[PDB]
């Protein structure tokens, strides 16, 4: 009942009249602009392409939580990721300055077609009920494109961000991250960049930069901290022995011992810097992220030997190395180590700094992976981060058999009119929980049994069994070839002779009576 | 698993060694060769445990091993006894491989030689192993503790995926056989007349098979 | 500094331990010097004291020379 757009003109209104800074601090304008624009979720809605690469004309909606592209070579799988990544810059851009230039068109993008001009990319982004579009283009040469660019819709929402970053400190910010091909400040404070584009297999820097926290972990857990510490536990001490080892002037003594003790805490507690993001926090809650991603080990520890150190992990009753994974396994420990960073350094204030918002865009997500992991990577994807949107692009059959059939997007090509163009369709069955073969045959539309000349004997004495024929010197001789290759014992051909005891034994008993 | 019927006995050159010779190793390789064409003999050609193939139809061979129902460290006196002798698989994750580095007491153990696991077990279609009910504690107790040092029972994977694989293979057969025989009892005829028919033509169909017991079991259940 | 990072490990786990139970009985006998120095609870309290003093000499840094980390930097 309070629309985003209304408590923000209130605010604006009541900010020109008032110059006292402490005054609109306690506004309720501003706590209920907080409060409204936290319950909202950012999601895109709709996505149009215009002339863009191979694609002619094309409108796309997209889910709120997961949505899997599958095609083969060359059918814009790509194209679509690349599209959302120049819609998303211009907006980051914007959120960082003002009129700021974004990410341009590539003259060699536009569509090689006779009777091209110009290509343009059109977006929606709603958030609750608030909504907005921006639409980008781009002229071949010399022709007459649809004027210019329109961001006016998008400068409205990094108005609305600044304006609340401005005032309320430790405030919250949207995640955009593209973890791309290999194609080819609180950041600047530990290491860390503002970069959209990241890349996997860089295992290397992930542990120079883990190593490097703990360094500075431990640090602080040294020094004037410890003198603090040291007083706590002079105050744990003294009150027992004023109060609790008193009873197994006492009252007077307990009351004054008491007194100072949480006067000096409180006042030496409270003097200094914020929680806020020190290293100590980032490090714990970063581990505690990775081992609840991978409930199958027990602990994570830096250990410094006599002569050398190293990363010690805990499974079963195991010690292994990090440097003893797999690519499978160090590819994960990156990706979702990126990801918590980011989730923790863009939400500080909240108590459980994995329920943001935001939009992951992933490509081609089952590279170096082994099929018994493919099988378990979507639903701790969806399951660790409850609150954020996907969009997948995949190649394997094993992965699709773990998606809702509500989630998946085809993309096909038919010529109509006489002009080829890309099509999106979607699956006729119920796909979770299906077998390997079946989720191929359904959800690709392709054949699970290869062609090989072996299988057409196969197939020709099968045939033959059907109209009865196997009394034949070429069935005889056909199966001569099928029991060569494969053998007596296999289960198809076990299968095959079934049949025949089933015919015979069909007429036997039928003559019987 | 199935009732083994042992036959007299064959042991041969084991009679040649006896206990102040112990060296199992020592044993020659005919006397492995006959000990094997003994034991293929009685056996056929399944795991005596998870009744796996372990020979084909004679250059790759596949592995199998000589096991000790009793442990050869506690109970030495029975090293070259001819009723602890069995054939196993060389699966790395179950049978004998697999009973070796377990911690139970073998006077809770169910051997295939003295009483029939029919009793106990009852196979479904999908592959797992159901416990029959109305057993007393003892049994319930050597069933339960059986499956767990045999790994016969995991929760996915191994051996029930091959099970579940054997029995959609030959799910054909059964829904045949039934579909006869329920067409044959929509007309008329004695009960025992057909029922003894079509048992001993599944019976004759079933002989040398990969997993025969589950198949086994899924076929009465269905049959009327 | 590898050999400075080595000295931190050993300044932190069981080593805080025994430097808190000590600094807290330190604190517990400069309380006996006030209140005008006050067996029972008083004996109980040194004698606790007393074992878990013992208990850490007896352990003499676990490795004594051997440990190393802070003696050998500085
Ligand atoms: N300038 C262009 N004009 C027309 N078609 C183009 C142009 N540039 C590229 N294409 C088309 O783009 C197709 C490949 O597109 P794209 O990179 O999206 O494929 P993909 O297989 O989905 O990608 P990926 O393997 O990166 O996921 C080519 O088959 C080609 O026909
Ligand atoms: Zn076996």
């Amino acid at each position: 009942k309070m629309n985003l757009e209304t408590c923000y003109v209130d605010f604006l209104e009541l900010e020109s009249h008032v110059i006292n800074e402490d005054y609109l601090k306690e506004s309720v304008e501003l706590q209920k602009l907080i409060s409204t624009l936290n319950e909202s979720k950012f999601h895109l809605n709709k996505i149009g392409i215009h002339d863009f690469k191979r694609i002619r004309e094309l409108q796309i909606s997209l889910e709120d939580d997961l949505t899997v592209f599958v095609g083969d070579n060359g059918f814009g799988k790509s194209t679509i990721l690349d599209a959302i990544a120049i819609v998303l810059s211009w907006l980051r851009s914007n959120i960082e300055k003002e009129s700021k230039p974004g990410t341009y068109i590539k003259s060699h993008e536009v569509n090689n077609s006779v009777d091209v001009e110009y290509a343009s990319i059109d977006a929606n982004i709603k958030l609750k009920d608030f909504n907005t579009s921006i639409l980008i283009t781009k002229a071949k040469e010399g022709a007459y494109y649809s004027r210019n660019n329109e961001l006016l819709g998008v400068k409205k929402l990094a108005s609305i961000y600044r304006l609340v970053n401005k005032y309320v400190d430790n405030a919250s910010l949207p995640l955009m991250a593209y973890y791309s091909i290999a194609r080819s400040t609180v950041w600047s404070k530990f290491d860390v960049y503002d970069e959209i584009e990241f890349d996997r297999n860089d295992f290397t820097d992930f542990f120079q930069w883990l190593v490097f926290l703990h360094n500075r972990a431990s640090q602080e857990k040294l020094s004037e901290s410890q003198t603090t510490i040291n007083a706590l536990f002079s105050d744990i001490q003294s009150l027992k022995a004023t109060l609790t080892q008193l009873s197994a002037s006492t009252v007077i003594k307990g009351l004054e011992l008491s007194l100072k003790e949480k006067l000096n805490y409180m006042k030496s507690l409270q003097s200094g810097e914020h929680k806020f993001n020190n290293a100590v926090s980032l490090y714990d809650s970063v581990i505690n992220t990775i081992l609840k991603f991978l409930p199958e080990f027990q602990w994570i520890k830096l250990v410094y030997g006599d002569d050398d150190y190293k990363i010690i992990l805990k499974k079963g009753e195991v010690e292994l190395d990090i440097q003893q994974l797999s690519q499978g396994e160090k590819t994960i420990f990156t990706l979702v180590g990126d990801l918590a960073r980011r989730l923790i350094l863009l939400n500080p204030n909240l108590s459980n700094p994995l329920l943001g918002y935001g939009i992951v865009l992933i490509d081609e997500i089952d590279l170096h992976l082994h099929p018994q992991w493919q099988q378990t990577i979507i639903e701790r994807l969806t399951s660790t981060f409850p609150n954020v949107q996907f969009v997948i692009t995949t190649h394997s059959p094993q992965v699709l058999s773990t998606v809702s059939s509500r989630s998946v997007r085809i993309l096909q090509e038919v010529e109509v009119d006489g002009v080829n163009d890309l099509i999106v369709s979607h699956p006729d069955y119920q796909i979770k929980g299906v077998s390997n073969q079946d989720a191929l045959l359904y959800g690709m539309r392709t054949d699970p049994i290869p062609s090989t000349k072996e299988n057409g004997w196969l197939e020709e004495y099968k045939k033959l069994v059907e109209l009865n024929r196997y009394s034949s010197d070429e069935a005889l001789l056909l199966r001569e070839k099928v029991i060569k290759h494969f053998g007596l014992d296999h289960p198809l051909v076990q299968e095959c002779d079934d049949l025949i005891s089933v015919l015979e034994f069909k007429n036997k008993i039928n003559q019987h009576f | 698993m199935k009732y083994l019927s042992r036959q007299m006995p064959g042991p041969s050159v084991l009679n040649k060694f006896d206990y102040r010779r112990d060296d199992w190793n020592s044993l020659s390789s005919n006397d492995k060769k006959e000990i094997w064409e003994e034991i293929i003999k009685m056996q056929g050609k399944l795991c005596a445990y998870c009744e796996k193939k372990i020979e084909h139809h004679k250059k790759n061979k596949v592995e199998r091993h000589i096991e000790h129902f009793y442990r050869k460290s506690y109970y030495k006196n029975l090293t070259f006894e001819w009723s602890n002798l069995f054939g196993s698989c060389g699966e790395p994750q179950r049978c004998g491989f697999y009973k070796d580095k377990q911690k139970y007491n073998d006077d809770d153990l169910i051997k295939a030689d003295r009483q029939n696991p029919d009793v106990f077990f009852h196979f479904l279609e999908n592959g797992d192993v159901h416990i029959r009910e109305g057993l007393n504690e003892k049994e319930h107790k050597m069933a339960e503790v059986t499956l767990r040092v045999f790994n016969l029972n995991p929760s996915s994977g191994g051996v029930k995926a091959e099970r579940r694989r054997a029995i959609e293979l030959s799910m054909t057969l059964i829904k045949e056989l039934v579909g006869c025989a329920s067409q044959l009892i929509e007309s008329g005829c004695e009960i025992e007349d057909v029922r003894s028919m079509v048992f001993d033509e599944f019976k004759k169909n079933v002989k040398d098979r990969c997993f025969t017991t589950a198949i086994k079991h899924v076929f009465e259940n269905r049959m009327p």
